[PDB]
RNA sequence: CACUAGGGUAACCGGUGACUGGGGCUAAGUCGUAACAAGGUAGCCGUACCGGAAGGUGCGGCUGGAAC
RNA sequence: UCGCGUGAAGGAAGACAGUCUAAGGAUUGUAAACUUCUUUUAUACGGGAAUAGGCGAUACGAGUAUUGCAUUGAAUGUACCGUAAGAAACAGCAUCGGCUAACUCCUGCCAGCAGCGAUACGGAGGAUGCGAGCGUUAUCCGGAUUUAUUGGGUUUAAAGGGUGCGUAGGUUGUUCGGUAAGUCAGCGGUGGAGCGCUCAACGUUCAGCCUGCCGUUGAAACUGCCGGGCUUGAGUUCAGUGGCGGCAGGCGGAAUUCGUGGUGUAGCGGUGAAAUGCAUAGAUAUCACGAGGAACUCCGAUGCGAAGGCAGCUUGCCAUACUGCGACUGACACUGAAGCACGAAGGCGUGGGUAUCAAACAGGAUUAGAUACCCUGGUAGUCCACGCAGUAAACGAUGAUUACUAGGAGUUUGCUCAAGCUUCACAGCGAAAGCGUUAAGUAAUCCACCUGGGGAG
RNA sequence: UCCCAUUAGCUUGUUGGUGAGGUAACGGCUCACAAGGCGACGAUGGGUAGGGGAACUGAGAGGUUUAUCCCCCACACUG
């Protein structure tokens, strides 16, 4: 544009979104277990753990959880972080591991810290 | 006419790459120093003045090697949407030294080595290179 | 630019180009390689043979065909220099004399092959390695040394 | 004089509601074949009328169309 | 965040793991054998942070002695025995990237991407980073030029308004003087080298920017303002040359529709083939008379208009264009957010008219079906006047103005020249197709618009 | 010295004059003629922020944010 039509309207810059709006810029968050099911992905055809959980911020989504056995239950305290699936449409976010309700993988000698175990 | 000056540039730079011997311009007193300057700092082989009826005709006569031109680009600065002034101290160097700024001081008209030796400063009409 | 007809070899990139067939799907070989000997002198080539060894031998022969004269001092720039091929731009400018190459890849490739050290290059088009190379090489042979522009101007004490 | 308290009408910001309609994604179960080749009635734009559905037809325009 | 330690020098290829019955990796790694203590422990000495009655005498300031005064605190530090003794994790090893054997699973799983579901999943052995830390998540910057003043674009990727007139605003041919608002200059005011931490983070001092603001002196090239000039831009006049440019009034022939009458009788029409339909209470065809509506063959591909658009003949009233003058005035110019005007077809309201064609609707065919394509009918509409409405592939998918830059082939008008009209084609531009004096080339002024796809105009 | 025109008119001590009172002090600060003033250089109305040096971060253009520190402002359950 013109320098004239640069003065009188000037430049207008957007804001990028955030990529984990529900945990209102915080780390974690907590939440409840409102329900805990098996979704399946969107060529992989797998049977993927998934919860729906209400957190403390009143907003309800949906979390993966990762690793090989959850003891997990409906209605259970659990820590949420960000984090999303590729292959699996609505869920973005995780289940911390080891943390409240959540228990470690148990048998686990790898990559210990990313599922909560401790030093055998 | 709007720009007489980047007019004035760019039939130069026209007949440059048209690879033609002389240009003809509509005479004018800032564009009279300029090829004065233009002149004086080797870019062009000869000038003329030829006051008419009219404003005037200035006729200049281009610069080649034995079929390269000794101008290689002129860029206009300071066009009316956006006049730009400078002091002496924040002077700029076009080509790190090997090319002219042409600019307008209070002294007269002249380029930046002279501007920043008499320690002065005004307008910026064109680099040249 | 100036011809100018032991310079060492520097491979840019290779391509798995391909071709559809009836019978099924036939894949050649690209390269592309600049010669170089540190002092002014800079080629480049594109070889399109079926295996690799042969592929950057015909791209090393035809780069060592192909040479141009690089008017150079010491190991910058007489000045700064913008070039577009493609849709490809670069930009080089003199830098101090501890200071070394400040860009990467078929930039930094070229400006090795031609010896250069001191320079700040920036590539504001595309990432495609062709029109990079190119594109700087072209701003190389539209870089004009004092001497040059003295004798094109007249005097050569103009600076003063 | 005004801090409140009281009634009433007017705004704005908000919840909920018998019932009633879009959109996105995942499945794809059903029904046809509208477009991509002259896609088997060249295609598209506007407008009006009419159909389970993609759509059809009338009038004007375009080639981002064949073929002559 | 910074610093230190978890030991230092020699010791051949133990036992136990892996991968191949031996060989290779762990591996000089362990085990003993020789020293050192930073650091931990037990003891002693233990700083620094603490500095603040006479004797001039101006009779009081002020300068000189003495006195106690440490929460931190066994705290720095110094010294003494007897000992390697008390002290290493976490991540990832298929590409990007540094780092590979074997067993599982063949879903369980993993992922930042190419994706693998294994030199990608889980374990075991080795490897590679970093290291008292290592990873995961959340937030903010740069690469990003992904808002582009520096520093992007709009033919076909997103992006030129349907077209003009015009308000505010932005820009301003040439020249002679004034002024000093912008601009420039001067003078004032104001706001790396050491030293100490045992080293370092860190403390601290001086050289060094103040380049932001204000005051006060000067300069006049350029922009602005004021006062005059010039004619090249712009406009007015005159002459010549136009034209499917607009509005309005008249005049026409061909075809075709209906009504009424001559001739005449076995079909006509339609289709790929048929049928629905008209027709012996008298068709098609053919000859007349009477009443009407709509469209303008040949010329006819070119020209005009701001665009939408404009084509039978003629007249009237308007507008407008192009070329020139030795006629005039003197920069009176360009663009233009708001606003206003015009704006194809289809559509709406009131009054006329109503021949052809024809949405909707009705019947006949083809198909598995045919809510279509084909055939026969057929009402709005199509026509006129006035008024709404304001849309289009309203397209050159390309805004207006000004100046400059190569050649070929045609064409129209004004006379070899200048306007216009379209396709090949230098330089240049472009991602390419391509554009190329009617630019999408080189430049300047203003306006409009774009910032991933759906949702969604 | 922040956004919104899917915020276009606002104000009636509001603008000015005379006089008086009041104040540490000028003044519609208050009290007894003319009528004005302010707005497309954004009045008015609505939403959101305490403001700077710092700090972080970009070659630069700059930008982000006030965690410790310093300067100014506002406040002390609500009037
Ligand atoms: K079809
Ligand atoms: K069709
Ligand atoms: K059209
Ligand atoms: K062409
Ligand atoms: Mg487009
Ligand atoms: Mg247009």
């Amino acid at each position: 544009p013109t320098i004239q039509q640069l003065v009188r309207k000037g430049r207008e810059s957007f804001a990028d979104k955030s990529k984990s709006p529900a945990l209102n810029s915080c780390p974690q968050r907590r939440g409840v277990c409102v329900r805990v099911y098996t979704t399946t992905p969107k060529p992989n055809s797998a049977m993927r753990k998934v919860a729906r959980v209400r957190l403390t911020n009143s907003k309800e989504v949906n979390a993966y959880i990762p690793g090989e056995g959850h003891n997990l239950q409906e209605h259970s305290i659990v820590l949420v972080r960000g984090g999303r699936v590729k292959d699996l449409p609505g869920v973005r976010y995780h289940i911390v591991r080891g943390t409240l309700d959540t228990a470690g993988v148990n048998g686990r000698t790898q990559r210990r810290s990313k599922y909560g175990a401790k030093r055998p | 006419m709007t720009d007489p000056i980047a007019d004035y540039l760019t039939r130069l730079r026209n007949a440059i790459m048209a690879g033609h011997r002389v240009v003809s311009v509509p005479a004018s007193n800032i564009k009279k120093e300029i090829t004065k300057i233009l002149f004086d700092k080797g870019y062009i082989l000869n000038y003329k003045f030829e006051e008419n009826d009219s404003q005037g005709i200035i006729k200049v006569a281009l610069k080649y090697d034995l079929k390269v031109n000794a101008i290689k680009k002129l860029k206009r600065v300071s066009r009316p949407g956006l006049r730009k002034y400078v002091g002496y101290r924040d002077m700029p160097r076009v080509l790190n030294g090997l090319g002219i700024a042409i600019v307008s001081t209070p002294r007269g008209v002249m380029t930046d080595k002279e501007a920043r030796e008499l320690k002065v400063g005004g307008e910026v009409l064109c680099y040249v290179y | 630019v100036y011809n100018r007809v032991e310079l060492k070899d520097r491979l840019v990139a290779i391509n798995r180009v391909t071709k559809v067939t009836k019978g099924g799907r036939t894949f050649t070989f690209a390269a592309i390689v600049v010669v170089g000997n540190e002092d002014g002198v800079i080629g480049w080539g594109l070889g399109k043979a079926g295996e690799v060894p042969a592929a950057i031998a015909k791209g090393v022969e035809a780069a060592k065909k192909n040479l141009i004269r690089v008017p150079v001092h010491n190991g910058t720039i007489p000045h700064e220099q913008a070039a577009s091929y493609g849709g490809a731009s670069v930009f080089l400018k003199p830098a101090t004399t501890g200071t070394g190459v400040k860009a990467g890849g078929a930039m930094r490739a070229v400006l090795d092959s031609v010896g250069v050290t001191d320079v700040l290059a920036k590539s504001k088009g595309s990432s495609n390695p062709h029109n990079l190379v190119k594109a700087t090489i072209q701003a190389l042979a539209e870089m004009r040394s004092p001497l040059m522009v003295a004798q094109n101007r007249g005097i050569s004490v103009e600076k003063v």
